[PDB]
RNA sequence: AUACUUACCUUAAGAUAUCAGAGGAAAGUCCUACUGAUCAAACAUGCGCUUCCAAUAGUAGAAGGACGUUAAGCAUUUAUCAUUGAACUAGUUCAUUGAAGUCAUUGAUGCAAACUCCUUGGUCACACACACGGCGCGGAAGGCGUGUUUGCUGACGUUUCCAUUCCCUUGUUUCAAUCAUUGGUUAAUCCCUUUGGGUUAAACUGAUUUUUGGGGCCCUUUGUUUCUUCUGCCUGGAGAAGUUUGACACCAAAUUCAAAUUGGUGUUAGGGGAGCUGGGGCCUUUCAAAA
């Protein structure tokens, strides 16, 4: 769970985009070669040291902040310091990163599991965000 | 079939080796297809290169920077001035094509082996080319056997002394005024 | 094609005086 | 990279970049700009790229990085013999809109010249 | 076609040879038939191998050539114009 | 230098300048910034009258020493080349030689040096006269024994008359301290 | 360009989508701006179709290169054959005679990094917006679909052929002041038939235009807006003439002797609006068929 800013809008394709994110942060990582993809459903890892899944909106509103989501909170926060307010560069912006206010939405599989409920509560709230 | 000669745009009739050959040798396609590459070529230094050009935003600390420093006045020459300025640069540009300084054959002139280098027809990698080179002329020396026996002292009134090194036009002020001494 | 790029540089002569004179040898 | 037309022959591409594979192990890339009946095409701005013999060994069955050591020849006209597949490096410097431009005004001009022709010819 | 139209273009400069055979003749090119086998005046020659001589003259067979590489400024030369207007051809 | 003028009117942008000079002696010399960013067409203009300037002086002191050189010296000069064994020079080349000699000594530069004395040889090899100096001044000025003896031995094969290369040869040799050769 | 002389030489063939049906001149052929199906091209036009289109909230970054440097980088491996004589172990060194002999050994091969420099892009608009993975304007490249036209395509010639336009602008954008024009709302007065209509002057609001001022960004447009020519410009962004059987720029010559002559290459551009015209989606009305 972490949440950024001023990331670059332009990639269009979720999976092309999370390849130059995941690109910037871990140089040989598992995926400079790009065969494939991982995919966890709702309720396995993208990259080593900590991180998970990731996610971007097309929404004007959510336009340039995509969001990571991490293994644990101590290792979302490790990687918080691992930089240490030295601020990274993605393609030609440093970002400015920050804890999310809303927990991550996998990490809460991961706890549960330690969700229906949460299921119908997001068609609900979402129904009443289309009135 | 028929050959268009395109540079000449004239068609030469039911095409054979003999017929195509002498169209291509004759002196009017000489002239049309050297003209024809004269222009094309002067095209490209003609040609602007007109690169597009990509503005971004400036910065608020570069224009803040950059206010405190004064605005430097540019020159522009009248169209009749620039007009005349740029047949000069052209005109000097194609003078610095045509200069290939040769003063090394000028030096060694009376040299025993002049003839068999600088004379450049008589020698033996261009020599024998030169000859077929020459134009079928039709219509309207320095040969190689000399040796040192002729011309046994190089100095009896012969030789003018060695031409002045030029100088720039432009910054022909800048020579010093008066020589240190006294020629003749 | 009036003016040329080059020109052979002109000189002045410096008075000749027994200092400036090529040929002297007392 | 680069989506050729699905159905675009020898003839509908021109002055895009090709990569052009010969019997030998070269491959020749740059411009095309003609080509003929039996396949000898002629590009303009090209390089020819080969892999030694000591890196070959690189290549055979096991991220690989091989030196292939190139020479640059302009203008050159190939022959169809040598030739053996061809394949899309790059699209041209110009769009396709432009292209339509430029050949509609280029048209124009050679008719411009039959006009001028003709009427300086028929007078004198 | 163009191909050899173009190495017609060519006679009388300075133009680089490949056979097939490995070998690599540059000089002047004196004759073209289109067969495109060319004869060539004060050429240098590299063996395969490397070893370079000299020779006055050659001639080649065209269908060992391998490629040729012709002066550039040729590239804009009237063969490679798409959209021409020729007159008419004369009655014969 | 006409090349260079021109080279330096056809630079079209300030990127160009750093293929004079790197970045940091434009900023301090001249203060002409690369990075400038704002109009940038008249700085430009101004900084190619900056580098004109300073490409006169340099055209100031090379036309000074050039004019020297031959108002001097090289248009004395009418026989650049060997001849035979049988020619002989004017005095007055011999003089114009000994005197460019010794002005390209007082230059200090050592590869015109050289260059100047096996300039100066093939015209006349034959005399000794240049190898016994080129000896001298590579035996003192610049204090080198061995090369003055090896250019006396040299001087043997050119030179007709021998005598005064082999005395000074006998002595360049004693003071080396080779008995047996 | 014209006339004369001499030399070199002359027509591979055929065809222009296919299939099927009906008709005209038992077999076959030809033909039908005839009818259907399929195919192809051009032109339009659509898809919540796919991919891509760079930082200014900063001194960046992406793609591709160097036939660039460090760099004699580090680690390896290489420098001719034959004949005769002397010595020599039982192959080695030296001298002589002959043959050919890419240059390189600071090379060549492998390994890796750092640095520097070149070309390219919408460096667009809106936004600094706690989500479960869209439905801003364009450009580039594709895929798929519908519709029209045509049946390879283009010059040339002929015709009761048909055709047949304009305006503004060439830094841009924004705000303010004032001027002018048009439209809507409210209050008062007058006239005609408490209500309705018209006119008047006045007030408020929107749109368009003239003059000035302020601000923003751009001026590399480098031959200071590049559509020409002429005038001209940084305390400024300007003015005049002109726009395709024409004009302009430039290249080449030999003479005359600075114009022209003849032969060639290239430019004649971009943006907006009015008119006219083609295509697409939507709505309303009218009609025909079917349930
Ligand atoms: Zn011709």
């Amino acid at each position: 769970a972490l949440y950024f800013q001023n990331l670059p809008s332009r990639p269009a394709n979720k999976e092309n985009y999370t390849r130059l994110l995941l690109k910037h942060i871990n140089p040989n990582n598992k995926y400079a070669i790009n065969p494939s993809l991982p995919l966890p459903h709702n309720k396995l890892l993208d990259d080593q040291m900590g991180l998970l899944e990731v996610s971007i909106s097309r929404s004007s509103k959510m336009t340039n902040q995509a969001f990571l989501t991490f293994v644990t909170q101590e290792e979302a926060d490790r990687f918080l310091e691992k930089y240490t307010t030295t601020a990274l560069k993605v393609q030609g912006r440093k970002v400015r990163m920050g804890k999310a206010r809303t927990n991550s939405l996998l990490g809460l599989s991961i706890e549960m599991q330690k969700t229906y409920n949460l299921d119908i509560k997001k068609v609900l709230k979402a129904r009443k965000l289309k009135r | 079939t028929r050959y268009y000669c395109e540079y000449c745009h004239s068609y030469l009739t039911h095409d054979t080796l003999s017929v195509r050959k002498s169209h291509l040798v004759g002196k009017n396609h000489l002239r049309i297809t050297a003209d024809y590459y004269r222009n094309k070529a002067r095209d490209i230094i003609n040609k602007h290169n007109h690169k597009r050009r990509h503005i971004g935003k400036r910065g608020r600390k570069e224009r803040e920077n950059s206010s405190q420093n004064e605005t430097l006045k540019v020159t522009c020459l009248s169209n009749k001035e620039k007009r005349h300025i740029m047949h000069v640069k052209k005109m000097n540009q194609k003078e610095l094509a045509q200069t290939s300084i040769d003063t090394l054959k000028l030096l060694y002139d009376g040299s025993p082996g002049y003839s068999k280098v600088f004379v450049d027809a008589n020698r033996f990698d261009i020599g024998d080319l030169v000859k077929a080179s020459k134009l079928p002329q039709r219509a309207n020396s320095r040969s190689r056997d000399e040796t040192c026996e002729s011309n046994p002292f190089p100095r009896l009134n012969n030789p003018k002394k060695l031409e002045p090194p030029k100088i720039l036009s432009q910054w022909s002020n800048t020579i010093p005024k008066t020589s240190i001494f006294y020629s003749v | 094609n009036h003016m040329s790029q080059f020109i052979y540089p002109v000189q002045q002569q410096p008075s000749l005086n027994h200092f400036t004179d090529p040929n002297n040898t007392t | 990279k680069i989506q050729v037309a699905h159905s675009s022959r020898l003839a509908n591409l021109i002055d895009y970049k090709l990569r052009v594979l010969t019997q030998d192990g070269r491959v020749y890339i740059g411009q095309l700009m003609a080509f003929d009946k039996h396949m000898n095409l002629v590009l303009n701005e090209c390089i020819e790229e080969r892999v030694p013999k000591t890196q070959l060994d690189k290549l055979r069955p096991r991220t690989l990085n091989i030196k292939v050591e190139k020479r640059v020849l302009g203008l050159t006209i190939l022959r169809g013999e040598q030739i053996l597949s061809t394949v899309v490096e790059d699209k041209p410097l110009l769009s396709k809109k432009e292209r339509l431009v430029r050949d509609k005004k280029e048209k124009k001009q050679a008719q411009k010249q039959t006009k001028l022709r003709k009427e300086k010819e028929k007078k004198p | 076609g163009i191909p050899v139209k173009l190495l017609n273009e060519a006679q009388g400069h300075i133009v680089s040879l490949e056979l097939t055979t490995g070998a690599t003749y540059r000089g002047k090119l004196v004759e073209s038939e289109d067969s495109m086998n060319v004869q060539l005046r004060d050429v240098i020659a590299t063996e395969p191998q490397g070893a370079v001589t000299h020779m006055d003259q050659i001639f080649v067979r065209g269908s060992q050539i391998k490629f040729i590489v012709v002066p550039d400024l040729l590239k804009n030369a009237p063969l490679f114009k798409k959209n021409s207007s020729r007159p008419m051809p004369p009655i014969r | 230098y006409a090349l260079w003028l021109q080279r330096i009117d056809d630079i079209m942008d300030l990127k160009q300048l750093s293929q004079l000079t790197s970045k940091d002696e434009l900023l301090k010399k001249l203060k002409i910034d690369i990075n400038y960013s704002g109009r940038k067409g008249p700085y430009l203009q101004d900084a190619k009258k900056k580098l004109k300037k300073i490409t006169k002086e340099m055209y100031m002191v090379v036309q000074y020493q050039v004019l020297e050189i031959y108002s001097i010296f090289e248009s004395k000069i009418y026989i650049n080349y060997y001849t035979s064994p049988e020619t002989l020079v004017s005095s007055d080349e011999i003089e114009t030689w000994i005197k460019y000699l010794d002005y390209t000594i007082t230059l200090q530069t050592d590869s015109l040096t050289h260059l100047n004395f096996q300039r100066a040889l093939l015209p006349l090899a034959h005399y000794d006269l240049v190898w016994i100096k080129y000896s001298k001044w590579l035996i003192n000025s610049k204090n080198d024994l061995l090369g003055a003896k090896n250019v006396l031995l040299m001087g043997l094969k050119f030179s007709l008359k021998k005598t005064e290369i082999i005395k000074l040869l006998y002595s360049v040799i004693c003071k080396l301290n080779e008995y047996v050769l």
